[PDB]
């Protein structure tokens, strides 16, 4: 189904269209809002009472979002979240509108063998409810950090400056009879006005912060306990694309040091979708805050990415809203929330 | 001499090795200092081409000239205070900024002719020799060492080849020119560069201006190009009798890099570059300057802006600190080319023996 | 009413969160209180062969006998004071030796039951029925899984057997035990034993009362050894929802010394003793003793030796302490065997959302 009716139903849908292609909107937490108002508007006006049509027409939907921009996830992870909650509610129903359903747990050979009520107010609810989860994820992986940090142990923060990271230290620092030490990576392009900003917001509380230059990384590693990532997306095999900066080079020092790794993370932010290669996922970034004017670019060769990907060799928890997960087992905590069916469309 | 100490910035809690801060701009100058010195100090203190190989050169021009200028006093002897001076000025260029091995081989040299030459000689028929002595000692322990690496490269080096360089090695640099235009072959080099120093920069810059295809480079990736990458050099500026190398910048990160990923590593010297002095860390002997290349908003060197940046006391405790020189790795580098042609850097000091 | 106060030997620098310290010797306590409890907590502080299996079950024992015993009020129901009694109980519980993961999941259950049979009921008609359910249960859950690997490990082996040991684990013992005699193999058994407390020595005097060839060793004499000889067992106390193996002492260094020599380590496990907390360190929560646990020179246990050492408050400048609990490493151990036989450690929580 194409983008046809998207314009009359709804108020602002190109302004959306706008922000995901040309990059107005910032932060992926608003852009979550966003889609979640976006679905509200789409509900709020239209009846339909016939279901399955409905859920795949917003399946299509999601689909052609996900082909507009092949390194934003969040928008589309929301989409399929939202639909994975409808469908067993509709599955649930259908049931009980047709009157042995379960003879143990949840188990698997299925795909092999065969298998008017007041349900908008319903969805609406559910609807309401994850704007709410996606609010107070602050009060929701709070109290988790705290079970992991303690004394004597020099820290590497690189890359912060989302809300959830920063709301994260200002409680591990609540407590600062807990020797913390911070380093921060400025991170070669947009991450260094980002880093700054953190860096003040520190200070505002007093914090001690310690400025790191990127290249210099194998001659502070041996001295480093515990690094903490603020990531945006997250896979399959227990790899991670982070926001942007010298992670890999990073990662792999660690690695071959033997370094422990955490990471802030929410499983909304979970992609389900898996990276395969090095060649397609690894984007490329913009060469014009690097060398002022034109006429060398002749004959050099600037080769230059912004956004990275995370071998699964390295990271070894992810503090949640729920717990700390393994790297080589969040495909199964992924899964308690997403499906195999809604990946290729 | 003259003024010391008096500046800015805290000692710093992470890293204190050596001692860190001068003398850059000029009041209440004495009489007998050459001002020749003084001016490479000024360059040295804000300086992007050179690296270890050519300041060694420039110095022994330096001295040379010195020794041009001076003629044997009627109340002093040619051996009475010339070696109170070589020790002034050996003061004045520690203060300055800490020296390379290759520098203190040269003024062991340079002490041992002085030994030497008895000041019963006649003085014009001494000194006529003596510096045309240096000028063999010149071409022979670099431009010669220089030939030998080349040929040393030539013989080794496959049917054109893709070629990966860090920083401003400035014989490697050479030895792609001569690749480029003299024997020709095709030369796919990428090149390196941070951003404290823009010296892969300008060797790229120099490049284009011989007319050569080269790959730019910076800190976030390296993997982008390797995964291709197939023949690989790296920065050099002194060597250990461990079989280690004290080098420049994030040269061990890319030697890690290419162990774990197909092939080694190679790195050719000059015979007179190795120590007897050794060490096996980062934090044994730290090269400093300061705080203020990533002060500026990137771009060029000189500019003078008004935006955020300059809070190194300013705001609610803030510390910018950094390293030049780290330690490059052992079993990584199998390579080691010489005035002695072949060998390997398990054999740390095969060559300190015979010299 | 009840005072702590009086630390012995000298408290360091690192590891200063852990509750281990007081009320060793018997000094004025509370009024009403059954000492059964109290006893039993002696027993487990002054222990020297308990080791992950039985101290849960002698609990549960405990508590059985406890309910038989206990009386409903004359005036109040079953359930007012009594969950302060019990707070107070597991108090003093926390205060003799920490609770651990096992004892976490005996008091979730006592919580469960006690939500399922809530202030309704008479004397000897509620407790009848509950006391048979708590038997039920331990007849269920533990003895029959016990049963279980042990037939698992029967079959395990196959042609021929050299095998090198360690760990006071009951499980483990009866292993070896069934090797020795039910089985008629061509069994090896060389031990090997901790200091903190003893558990090899256990081991041996367990293989002695079957006669068994026996070979000994300690934590360090490793190397000798091993100049064949194949298989390697441990035995753990808890695995946490991480996956990492939050175990008792000299374990890691042994799977690594196997892992060098080529030939893997088998551990088993058991299908209830699985935490919601979260560790990846040494200095979250420990098993942390006063270190008098070395002191003892040569041979055995109770010597006293008026010789070198006899002192630690008096041991001026001096940081004193010791580890029991270990965080040892995940890829290391291959084989892990539970209640569906054989599995890997890719697990983790498996069994931990399954309730």
């Amino acid at each position: 189904h194409p983008n046809a009716a998207t314009s009359d139903v709804n108020v602002t849908i190109d302004t959306f269209v706008a922000k995901l292609k040309r990059r107005q909107v910032q932060g992926s937490y608003a852009i979550a809002l966003e889609t979640l108002q976006l679905l509200m508007r789409f509900i709020s006006a239209a009846r339909w009472n016939h279901v399955n049509d409905l859920i795949e027409q917003i399946r299509d939907l999601g689909n052609s979002l996900e082909k507009a921009h092949p390194t934003a996830f969040s928008c589309g992870n929301v989409i399929r979240r939202i639909l994975a909650v409808l469908r067993d509610e509709v599955e649930e129903d259908t049931m009980s509108t047709t009157v042995v359903a379960e003879p143990l747990i949840s188990s698997m050979f299925n795909l092999l063998q065969k298998p008017k009520t007041d349900y908008r107010q319903v969805a609406i609810q559910g609807i309401k409810d994850l704007i709410d989860e996606i609010k107070n994820i602050d009060e929701g992986i709070q109290q988790i950090a705290i079970d992991l940090i303690h004394d004597h142990e020099i820290l590497l923060t690189p890359t912060p400056d989302s809300k959830t990271v920063l709301k994260f230290l200002i409680t591990a620092r609540e407590r600062s009879n807990r020797t913390f030490t911070v380093l921060v990576t400025e991170g070669f392009p947009n991450n260094t006005k980002n880093a700054h900003e953190f860096a003040k917001k520190l200070a505002q509380h007093n914090i001690e912060t310690l400025v790191v230059p990127d290249s210099a990384v194998f001659a502070l590693m041996s001295r480093v306990g515990k690094v903490i990532i603020g990531t945006k997306a997250v896979f399959v095999n227990g790899g991670t694309i982070s926001s942007n900066s010298g992670v890999s080079s990073v990662c792999e020092c660690a690695r071959e040091f033997r370094t422990p790794v955490f990471a802030v993370a929410g499983l909304y932010k979970l992609s389900p979708l898996y990276p395969f290669d090095v060649e397609k996922f690894v984007e490329f970034g913009g060469s014009q805050r690097i060398l002022p004017r034109m006429d060398p670019r002749k004959r050099l060769d600037t080769v230059n990415q912004i956004t990275d990907y995370v071998p699964p060799e390295n990271i070894d928890i992810y503090i949640t809203n729920v717990g700390g997960f393994n790297p080589s087992f969040i495909y199964r905590i992924a899964w308690d929330n997403y499906k195999q069916i809604d990946v290729h469309l | 001499p003259g003024i010391s100490s008096v500046i800015p910035t805290v000692l710093e809690q992470s890293f204190d090795n050596s001692s860190l801060i001068s003398v850059k701009e000029l009041l209440l100058n004495k009489d007998l200092i050459h001002p020749s010195i003084l001016l490479l100090t000024s360059h040295l203190a804000h300086y992007k081409i050179v690296g270890s190989i050519p300041r060694c050169i420039a110095m022994l021009e330096v001295f040379q000239i010195v020794i041009k200028d001076y003629q044997t006093p009627k109340g002093t002897t040619l051996s009475r205070n010339l070696t109170s001076y070589l020790s002034h000025q050996i003061d004045l260029l520690k203060k300055a900024r800490p020296l390379s091995v290759t520098m203190g081989n040269a003024i062991r040299w340079l002490k041992q002719e002085i030994s030497l030459i008895d000041p019963s000689t006649p003085d014009k028929a001494a000194k006529k020799d003596l510096c045309e002595k240096i000028g063999q000692f010149a071409k022979e322990k670099i431009e010669l060492a220089d030939q030998l690496i080349i040929d040393n490269a030539s013989t080794q080096i496959e049917e054109s080849t893709t070629i990966v360089t860090y920083g401003s090695s400035k014989v490697l640099t050479e030895l792609l020119l001569h690749n480029a235009i003299s024997l020709k072959k095709n030369i796919k080099v990428i090149v390196v560069d941070s951003r404290p120093l823009f010296e892969g920069r300008k060797m790229a810059e120099t490049l284009r201006n011989a007319g050569v295809n080269v790959m730019y480079a910076l800190i976030t990736s390296l993997d982008t190009i390797f995964n291709d990458v197939d023949y690989v050099f790296l920065g050099a500026h002194s060597i250990l009798s461990n079989g280690f190398l004290y080098s420049r910048a994030g040269t061990a990160m890319l030697a890690m890099s290419a162990k774990r990923r197909n092939i080694p590593v190679l790195v050719c010297c000059e015979s007179l570059k190795f120590s007897q002095r050794v060490q096996l860390d980062s934090v044994t002997f730290n090269e400093l300057a300061d705080p203020n290349d990533l002060v500026n908003i990137d771009y060029e060197n000189p500019v003078e802006r008004r935006g955020n940046k300059g809070a190194l006391l300013n705001q609610f405790i803030k510390e910018r600190k950094f390293e030049k020189k780290k330690l490059a790795m052992e079993n990584k580098p199998k390579g080691n080319k010489i005035g002695g042609k072949k060998g390997s850097e398990g054999e740390s000091k095969d060559a300190s023996n015979e010299e």
